[PDB]
RNA sequence: GCAGU
């Protein structure tokens, strides 16, 4: 009876003719596989799909692309009640025919049933209330759904074979939670910090930058034009570049106090890319938020200010139309990186000497006795990240101005219009940690208790790294991989935990 | 050069010349399972081992005895192919020939009454491949290799994990291999504590008065005595000097001169050399030296016959005052310097309750069987059985060596199981840990942990099958039948076989094959397993087991490893990794004698590897062997420095020796950060192979290896020249030299065309040579899946662009030109098995008919007549495969369908339509169908249809391969018959059959004419012998599971085109899922006008350090580069001094190359056909760590006249415009993963639900329903969704009537819900009151 | 598969169920034979209701 | 701490539902407990709104 | 068990 109720509580569990123990009464209501965790708190649900994501940049942020094959099977019911009321089906036996059949009605009704009707898309592990929700199917004829780019961030989906479940919300409190409450279009802050989460990212980021940056010389500079409009038209002409140094005249309206939109009009210093970005912005906006390079923060400050000024539907409209130009004149960018992107300073074979030298003298100071090897590890240490330092420093100085241009004949500095260097400014993608191991050097690497290695990778990848190199640097990658995988299980178990108390 | 590479040589960049050349990849499979099977005379390994470890069984008695003379592998039933077919195990018949020697009833030395002996039958033992697998249940199988702990003792610490004080407590451990552990440990106040399979621990002396040792034996083994011969002077103390080291003398030392140390000092090393160097060793102390000192031997007073003092116990100065009045000159004492020696056996005694045998026999039973009584003769015999016999415990051989080599003993070899100088040693060598004079064991060092492989495992549980066999034989030999039986009535076969059979089947390292492409194939075979049985567990190996140790280069790569949970504790074997005899895994090194680095190679295991000093690969070194740097980059005892050219004891063998097969593979491997190169290495191993296979242009030189090594290709057995080559067979004609006297000197291949591998993917062998073409012993001659002219090609060489292109490859996504699917480039073939069943119901049986009811007649237009579709026949998704039904009853239709048939007349059916039917989506060809029918059972038309068209193909295949031969032995005939008496025009009027009686004249030939005849003779006999068995094999019925009638196997092959949402990658870990097909005009485009075929990302490069993805661009530009100058000059047919010289200068080019590829010997037809193999671009070899520098990229790209930065300008396909910076276009080697969009689509709305709980089932297969779980449920309350939320539990889960009327009202237009209680809920309510507990709803 | 999170028992159905197809075609064939038969004149109608 | 409030709810299917099952329903069995469906995981147990 | 996110 004991081992009926729970097996093993009192010594030696019983076990059954495959020399595994008996699943008892109480086995089957506890645990992570009980019913109470399993079956009540979280159940497989009909009307529920599920596929790979893809990116479809064409969507408004409240739409999906739903694939056709999958909203005929997730809508069948519907399609059903559609084919009867319609008069296009005698039956229900008649109407499953006709979508087993997949006749050219079916689509057709499909189209109807799905009109206003919201979708739920999830992408598990649901971390926050951010990884569930609504958007408006578009059907679409393949077989992977189509995820808006700014929801992206949202979800933690990338789209190397992540997959999203699909749920049709049945009843109309449902479809009106879907559509007031969960829909992408009123999620465009996070509920963790005050902050935009549906907010642009490397590629919408990096279009944004390269548009609104400024070259010396550029083709077109210096003359005036009538507006953001005359500044798209000389863009498309090919009569200036991007990024020319110009006068428009720009007009922009402040919410007064009383509350409405009152206009001012100056000519500008601006380029052409911000003249034609600010055609964009709505109207409640001040020109400085356009006239500089806009990064990724600037982007988000820019859609913060938006909301908070102007309110949420101008906002959605404003996300939308970043991201569409941001797209546009990335594409347009032809932003590439090359290995010659990667400038290795031509300081770093000196630098480095020059520690081995100090690395040697510190080492003749051991073998003479006057430094006990606590005190040679520590100082060969501390002057080995001295030169990454210098390597590092020596690498960015050559990489963030190595742009030396001609105006008027005299030579003259910018900010460098190298790729990797664009990535990294703007925000769009990496930081100068990972810059640093491209084109520096990438320093001193750890032993897999920590101890870090007192000869560091005098190479970076643009070069090879040997084999001691290559080896000793998997000695951390493969800690941080572990750590990955072995602490997902332990923060959400503390997510689990806070849930279940608050 | 070769025959077979110079159709096509791949240009190598590899600088540092190869000394070993990469072994045969598996042969660690082979050789484990060789040593295994194969036969032993000295019985080492495998199964003579396994016999002589059991046999000979006595009886209990000693009245009989069953004895073992040798052991035969049968013949297996069936071929590989046939258990392929058959789904059934390929295994070979275990004939051991025993013996049962019976004695007279009282023999004086059990002189014998009878022998018998006889061939048992005991089980089958599962043959494996010629490529390593294993055909179990008809799928192919690998038992992966395992990485476990050694057998030995380990010293090891926790580093102050225990008391919260800093404190290191030290534990020693025997590990055996069969056996019960044995720890030691130190408390936190240093008492020793021994341990048995991990149970409540007993002070540690409990186990040294197991063994007869008493008190005084154990304190004089571990300790050194100080003796006071206390002569007239107060304590005259005898003294050795060094016993002074290092304490705070508080009584001065007087003998016969200087007073040496004052009272109330620290005394050093130097008082001591004065000590010794005055020569002084019996000295004066004070009365009070004693208070405190430790007595050592068992004083007694002969007076009384009483011990006045009791060993261990501690002396004072009336105890002194007591036995110095019984006349005792002598007192001995433990030393006990603190700091150098320890109390700790002494501090111990004093704890344990035991003094003597039996008690302590007693305490060590009551440890092990808690609340069982113990007596004398079942604790000593409990104690004898847990270490000392030598059935019940193994210190096996390579537990042996490394018992021996911890405790620095001199011999290697020794006995199996424990002693008392081998438990004395272990806790000597733990008191020496603790006194300082040693260190713990590294636990994961891979001298410390050995490869287990599956010769050793099957001989580990077929040794568990005999012993199982052997407890029988002992209860059978001891009743009084003796004297009929034979042997074979004692042995059942089922131990054996059912041991066997379930290590081979259900165990978790023998692993369904990961059977993609050959790499997936070649890196499971060499893959190491931390888990398994007598393993790990991936939940609770910590972070350190999953570690890179030092220890790891050059015997398992740091790179090849999982992602998931377990992540360290798979891993894969390196190149030229190894194994020892013992099984530690050993890498081979160049011996550097005198700065020379010869060439002469040792292969070093992880503990013989950090006692030299070993250079670098990468260390330059001129032609004559010596380092020309002189500080060389070396690995010392595990870390690395910089030393002299003279210390250097051994180097590297290789650059490519730190990493596997796999991460060999990808090219620019240093350029890539160590992440991404092990996602592309896991990421390699899912490319499924494509229709035409693609070389890589950008490769590493280890294709070959891999695609050979791997049994996918045909490699020719012995060179010679090609007789006939055909889609389905390559007949060649082996050279005079090559072939066997009495042979017909004709090699057959038979290729394998489109079968299903394990992954559903199509393995088919495609022809490589050309009719008449000579080959060579090694050459390939017909490819596998994904290979390329013997070369491993894993995908295809798409041209990439890396720009943003209109948001369409955001976030890691491809966007793939129209012109990849016109061009079927990606389009993979994949075969899928669909069974039909047909069971005998209890309600009659089904039947496989064509008469199917309530069905279309246009729906049974593709099946015969006999109920099974055609092969040949275009499916889709629906339609009927195999039509079947079957028998129901009892149908009780409501009144309302009733009235429906009194209308109408339309009668029900007695049967039900279960037939197969292709799945949804899947659409394609029938190409195989297979019945299967139970004996007895009548066959349909279908089935003897297949049959004799089974039965013509075998007699076909036999014949032609008979005719082939035949052709063959008579053109040898006449090659003999005109090497001397010539009748070459009188031979060619005679017919064939006439030739062998033809008698020549004897010289030496007509012995070549006998053998010739006889092999003829025998080759028309072995003709008819394998065409009966082959017809027998055919028209025997099949050995179906209990209840079946029949089964029909259809095998569909759909081609799976690419499409938005497959997952492509290359081999640098960039994956990316395809989100647009884009027309060919909305493409960037060159000057030229040739369109981009892959636009990639560059945001994907600069933040996931993978560089080489840029290298193998640059580089892929460069080699196409030279291919389209090649092409030109075969368009406008140049001379082929012209191809000669640019062929020439595209082979010379790079900074001392290491290949010398010399077009001067090249025939001109070579060259051409060389040159027409090179115009789809040169294929380069870019060896991992010394593979191609950039200024040799740039140099190959001004070679084929194009931008050395790599870069060209683009322009927009819709727009026409250029993009206004260089893009970097080049041509990388994508791959079609495995994770197809096809495959991962599903949606219901409703359908099947399970059956306690009533909710929907599990997954795609099953029809699905997503798992909506807790924290989604949590994601629905952050909103305020309660309706959302209330309709996923109620009425899309559990509401059994509240779906039903849900499904009613979305039908009938009224999106409306009423909820009930979730039957869930009403399970767990009956579950808990099922419990005592009373729970209830109240209202 | 030694997969623990899964087991026998959560891929056997429930075989006994009825499909909601099966249902709503059992409902329409009730509205629909209610009103083919009040059709009639209601002694014949009762009498079919009734047999 | 955030288990041990968890577990020491005034509602027993919560802390029966959250961890140690068999402790929170024998103590919530002898002390004749009563759980009102107050918070949002007793009405997500019993399938009602939260 | 093996992979994917
Ligand atoms: C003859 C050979 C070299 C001498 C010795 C040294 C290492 C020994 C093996 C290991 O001990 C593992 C294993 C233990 C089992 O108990 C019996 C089988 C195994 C394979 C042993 C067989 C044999 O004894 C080996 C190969
Ligand atoms: C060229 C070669 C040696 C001369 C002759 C001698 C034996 C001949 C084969 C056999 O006849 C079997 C078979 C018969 C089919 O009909 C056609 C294919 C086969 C393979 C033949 C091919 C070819 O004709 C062979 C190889
Ligand atoms: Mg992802």
């Amino acid at each position: 009876v004991d081992a009926l109720l729970d097996n093993g509580r009192r010594g030696r569990a019983i076990t059954g003719s495959n020399k595994r123990p008996l699943k008892s009464l109480a086995d089957m209501i506890k645990g992570k596989q009980g019913r109470f965790r399993q079956n009540l708190l979280g159940k497989r649900v009909d009307y529920s799909g599920r596929s790979v994501i893809t990116v479809g940049p064409y969507l408004r942020l409240h739409q999906c692309g739903l694939p056709k094959k999958m909203a005929l099977e997730l809508f069948k019911p519907f399609i059903y009640g559609k084919l009867e009321l319609r008069g296009l089906a005698t039956t229900i036996k008649a109407a499953k025919k006709m979508v087993e059949r997949e006749e050219a009605v079916v689509w057709d009704i499909l189209d109807e049933v799905i009109r206003e009707h919201p979708v739920l898309l999830n992408r598990a592990p649901t971390l926050h209330r951010l990884g569930i929700q609504a958007f408006e199917p578009v059907l679409i004829e393949g077989k992977a759904i189509q995820l808006h780019p700014l929801v992206c961030a949202a979800y933690n989906a990338d789209f190397d074979g992540d997959q999203m479940a699909v749920h049709v919300p049945l009843t109309l409190e449902a479809q009106l939670e879907a559509r007031a409450l969960m829909m992408s279009t009123n999620n465009i802050l996070s509920p963790a910090n005050g902050e935009p989460i549906i907010v642009p990212s490397q590629d919408v980021v990096l279009g944004l930058y390269y548009m609104t940056r400024d070259c010396v010389n550029a083709k077109g500079e210096g003359m005036v034009l009538t507006g953001p409009k005359e500044a798209e038209r000389l863009y498309r002409s090919g009569l200036a570049s991007l990024h020319a140094r110009v006068k428009v005249r720009i007009t922009e309206y402040e919410k007064d106090a009383n509350g409405e939109l009152v206009a001012k009009t100056s000519l500008k210093d601006t380029t052409v890319g911000r003249a034609i970005l600010w055609m964009i912005v709505p109207k409640g906006l001040p020109y400085s938020i356009v006239n500089q390079a806009l990064g990724k923060k600037a982007i988000s400050k820019m859609l913060n200010t938006c909301y908070r000024i102007l309110g949420l539907k101008p906002t959605v409209i404003f996300a939308d139309q970043i991201m569409y130009t941001g797209f546009a004149y990335a594409a347009r960018s032809g932003a590439s990186v090359g290995i010659d992107d990667m400038v290795i300073p031509e300081k770093k074979h000196e630098i480095i000497s020059e520690a081995e030298a100090e690395v040697a003298e510190i080492q003749e100071q051991f073998q003479s006795g006057l430094v006990t090897a606590g005190e040679r590890y520590n100082k060969v240490i501390d002057i080995w990240a001295a030169a990454n330092d210098r390597v590092s420093k020596a690498m960015m100085d050559n990489l963030q101005t190595e742009t030396v241009i001609n105006r008027d004949g005299q030579e003259e500095k910018q900010v460098s219009f190298n790729s990797i260097y664009m990535m990294a400014d703007s925000g769009a993608r990496g930081s100068a940690a990972q810059i640093r191991q491209l084109a520096g050097m990438r320093g001193l690497m750890a032993k897999p208790d920590g101890s870090i290695i007192e000869t560091p990778i005098t190479a970076n990848f643009r070069e090879g790294l040997n084999v001691l190199q290559y080896f000793i640097s998997t000695h951390g990658a493969r800690k941080g991989l572990a750590d990955t995988a072995l602490k997902t299980a332990n923060s959400g178990y503390l997510t689990r935990r806070l849930v279940d108390v608050a | 050069y070769s025959y077979t590479e110079k159709k096509r040589i791949r240009k190598d960049f590899g600088k540092r010349p190869q000394v070993l050349d990469v072994p045969y990849l598996l042969s660690i499979q082979l050789d484990s399972f060789q040593k295994f099977i194969e036969q032993d005379p000295e019985g080492q390994y495998g199964l003579e081992a396994a016999f002589r470890s059991v046999f000979p069984i006595q009886s209990y008695s000693g009245n009989s005895e069953l004895q073992y003379v040798s052991y035969r592998l049968g013949e297996p039933v069936f071929d590989v192919q046939e258990c392929q077919i058959r789904g059934v195990t390929y295994s070979a018949p275990l004939r051991v020939k025993l013996r049962l020697v019976i004695y007279e009833r009282e023999a004086p030395e059990g002189t014998v009454k009878d022998i018998k002996e006889q061939e048992v039958y005991m089980g089958e033992i599962p043959l494996m491949t010629d490529n390593g697998t294993f055909v179990i249940n008809g799928t192919e199988r690998v038992i992966v290799s395992q990485l476990h702990r050694s057998p030995g003792v380990f010293f090891d610490s926790d580093k102050g994990k225990t008391h919260s004080s800093g404190k290191v407590l030290y534990n020693a451990r025997i590990i055996p291999y069969r056996g019960s552990w044995l720890d030691f440990e130190f408390d936190p106040k240093d008492n020793l504590f021994v341990r048995i399979d991990r149970r409540r621990k007993l002070p540690a002396t409990i186990i040294l008065r197991a063994l007869n040792y008493t008190t005084e034996q154990i304190l004089d083994l571990f300790f050194e005595k100080v003796i006071f011969e206390i002569r007239d002077n107060k304590l005259q103390m005898e003294l050795v000097p060094e016993r002074l080291r290092g304490e705070t003398a508080s009584f001065d030392i007087e003998a016969n001169g200087k007073v040496y140390v004052e009272k109330g000092r620290r005394i050093t090393a130097r008082h001591i050399r004065q000590l010794e160097k005055d020569d002084v060793k019996l000295i004066e102390v004070p009365v009070e030296y004693i208070a405190g000192k430790v007595v050592a031997k068992d004083y007694i007073d002969e007076s009384t016959g009483e011990l006045i003092c009791a060993a261990n116990m501690e002396l004072s100065l009336d105890l002194l005052a007591k036995l110095s009045q019984s006349g005792h000159k002598r007192i001995e004492t433990l030393f006990t310097n603190d700091l150098d020696h320890g109390p700790y056996i002494s501090e111990t005694l004093r704890v344990d309750p035991t003094n003597d045998r039996l008690s302590a026999l007693v305490e060590i039973y009551r440890m092990m069987r808690p609340g069982e009584p113990p007596t004398r003769e079942a604790a000593e015999s409990l104690f004898e059985n847990l270490f000392f016999s030598e059935d019940r415990y193994d210190l096996s051989a390579v537990g042996r060596m490394k018992f021996n080599r911890s405790l620095l003993r001199e011999e290697i070899e020794g006995s199996g199981i424990l002693s008392k100088d081998d438990i004395i040693d272990v806790m000597k060598k733990l008191i020496d840990i603790r006194n300082g004079k040693g260190e713990v064991d590294d636990i994961d060092h891979l001298g410390n942990r050995r490869i287990r492989s599956v010769g050793e495992m099957a001989e580990n549980q077929f040794r568990v099958g005999l012993v199982r066999v052997e407890r029988a034989v002992k209860e059978r030999l001891s009743l009084g039948d003796l004297d009929t039986l034979m042997p074979q009535d004692m042995i059942n076969a089922k131990p054996i076989s059912a041991a066997v059979k379930e290590f081979f089947g259900s165990s978790q390292l023998s692993q369904f094959m990961d059977q993609n492409n050959p790499l997936s194939e070649i890196t499971h075979k060499r893959r190491i397993s931390a888990l398994g049985p007598g393993g790990l567990t991936r939940e609770r190996a910590g972070f350190e087991v999953r570690d890179v140790h030092p220890t790891h280069y050059g015997r398992v790569c740091p790179i090849e490893t999982p992602e998931g949970p377990n992540i360290g504790l798979i891993n894969s074997l390196s190149v030229y990794a190894q194994t020892n005899e013992y099984g530690f895994l050993e890498t081979p090194y160049r011996k550097v004698t005198d700065g020379v680095v010869t060439d002469e190679i040792h292969y070093l295991s992880a503990i013989e590897e950090g006692n030299y000093v070993i250079a670098q690969a990468n260390s330059n070194l001129d032609e004559e062997g010596h380092f020309v740097e002189d500080l060389v980059t070396c690995r010392s005892k595990g870390e690395s420095s910089l030393f002299s050219r003279d210390q250097v004891d051994y180097m590297d063998v290789s650059t490519q020796q730190v990493v596997s097969v796999g991460a060999s593979l990808i090219p620019f491997l240093e350029h890539d950060d160590a992440n991404r190169a092990l996602m592309g290495a896991n990421m390699q191993r899912q490319a499924v192979p494509t229709l035409r296979a693609d070389k890589p242009l950008v490769g590493t030189g280890m294709e070959r290896a891999v695609a050979v090594d791997s049994g996918v290709t045909a490699v020719a057995k012995r060179g010679g020249v090609v007789q006939y080559v055909d889609a389905s067979r390559i007949v060649i004609k082996v050279n005079e030299d090559e072939m066997y006297p009495g042979e017909a000197g004709i090699d057959i291949y038979n290729l394998t065309k489109y079968t299903r591998s394990n992954q559903n993917t199509c393995i088919n062998q495609m022809p490589c040579v050309s009719l008449g073409e000579p080959v060579e012993r090694g050459d390939v001659l017909a490819d596998g899946p994904s290979t390329d002219l013997g070369e491993l090609a894993l995908g295809q060489n798409m041209r990439v662009a890396f720009m943003p292109w209109n948001g369409y490859n955001f976030e890691d996504s491809i966007l793939v030109s129209e012109r990849v699917v016109q061009e079927d480039r990606f389009t993979t073939i994949h075969i899928q098995e669909l069974a039909c069943v047909s069971r005998d119901t209890k309600l009659g049986p089904e039947e496989i008919t064509a008469d199917i009811p309530n069905v279309g007649e246009a729906a049974l237009s593709k099946l015969d007549e006999s109920g099974i579709v055609y092969i040949g026949a275009e499916v889709t998704g629906g339609d009927i495969l195999v039509g079947k039904v079957t028998p129901k009853g009892e149908t009780q239709l409501t009144p309302e369908e009733k009235l429906l048939r009194a209308i109408f007349g339309e009668k029900a059916s007695d049967v039900k339509d279960s037939s197969l039917r292709v799945p949804n989506g899947v659409s394609g060809t029938v190409i195989d169908v297979q019945v299967f029918t139970r004996d007895g059972v009548e066959k349909d038309k279908r089935a003897l249809e297949i049959e004799e068209m089974q039965l013509k193909q075998a007699k076909k295949d036999l014949s032609e391969e008979l005719q082939i031969l035949e052709a063959g032995l008579f053109s040898r005939i006449r090659a003999v018959l005109v090497a001397g008496g010539v009748e070459a025009e009188k031979l060619d009027k005679l017919p064939r059959d006439r030739w062998l009686e033809l008698g020549l004249t004897d010289e030496e030939k007509q012995n070549q004419l006998e053998q010739l005849a006889e092999q003829y003779d025998e080759l028309k006999h072995e003709f008819e012998k394998k065409l009966e068995a082959k017809r027998r094999k055919i028209t025997q019925g099949d050995d179906l599971a209990p209840g079946v009638l029949k089964i029909v196997k259809v095998y569909l092959a759909v081609k799976r085109r690419i499409q938005p949402g497959d997952k492509m990658a290359g081999r640098h870990g960039n994956k990316g899922v395809i989100s647009k097909i884009n027309p060919i005009e909305d493409m960037p485009y060159d000057e030229n006008g040739t369109p981009v075929d892959i636009v990639l990302n560059p945001l994907g490069v600069p933040s996931r350090m993978n560089i080489g993805q840029i290298l193998e661009t640059h580089l892929g530009m460069a080699a196409k580069g030279i291919g389209d100058k090649i092409n030109a000059m075969l368009k406008q047919q140049q001379e082929v001094a012209k191809l000669r010289e640019f062929i020439q200068r595209a082979y010379d080019l790079g900074a001392d190359v290491r290949q010398k590829v010399d077009l001067s010997t090249f025939s001109d037809e070579e060259v051409m056909r060389l040159a027409e193999n090179l115009r789809k671009g040169m294929p380069i070899a870019t060896p991992v760590f010394d593979g191609a520098k950039e200024a040799e990229i740039k140099e190959l790209l001004k070679l084929g006249d194009l931008p050395t930065s790599g870069q060209i300008r683009l322009y927009d396909g819709r727009t026409g415009e250029q993009f206004e910076r260089p893009v970097t276009v080049g041509y990388m080697y994508m791959l079609k993963l495995n994770h197809l969009v096809d495959d991962k689509m599903h949606a219901r709305s409703t359908g099947s639900y399970s059956l306690v709980t009533q909710q929907p089932l599990g997954g795609k297969a099953q029809f699905g329903g997503q798992r909506f779980g807790e924290m989604e449920v949590w994601a629905l309350e952050a909103y305020g969704a309660a309706y959302t939320l209330q309709e996923m539990l109620t009425v899309k889960s559990d509401d059994v009537n509240g779906r039903t009327k849900m499904y009613k009202n979305i039908v009938d237009g009224n999106h409306q819900m009423e909820p009930g209680m979730p039957e869930s809920f009403n399970v767990l309510l009956k579950e808990i009151r099922s419990l005592g507990i009373n729970i209830e709803l109240e209202d | 598969g030694d997969d623990e999170d899964s087991h026998l028992g959560d891929f056997i159905e429930d075989t006994t169920l009825e499909l909601p197809l099966d249902s709503a075609t059992t409902e329409s064939l009730r509205a629909a034979t209610h009103d083919v038969l009040a059709g009639l004149t209601a002694r014949e109608a009762k009498v079919l209701r009734m047999r | 701490g955030i288990t041990k409030a968890s577990l020491a709810t005034e509602s027993f299917i919560s802390a029966a539902s959250f961890q140690e099952t068999t402790r929170v329903l024998t103590e919530a069995a002898v002390a004749g407990k009563r759980d009102e469906l107050r918070g949002l995981k007793e009405n997500v147990i019993v399938g009602r709104l939260i």
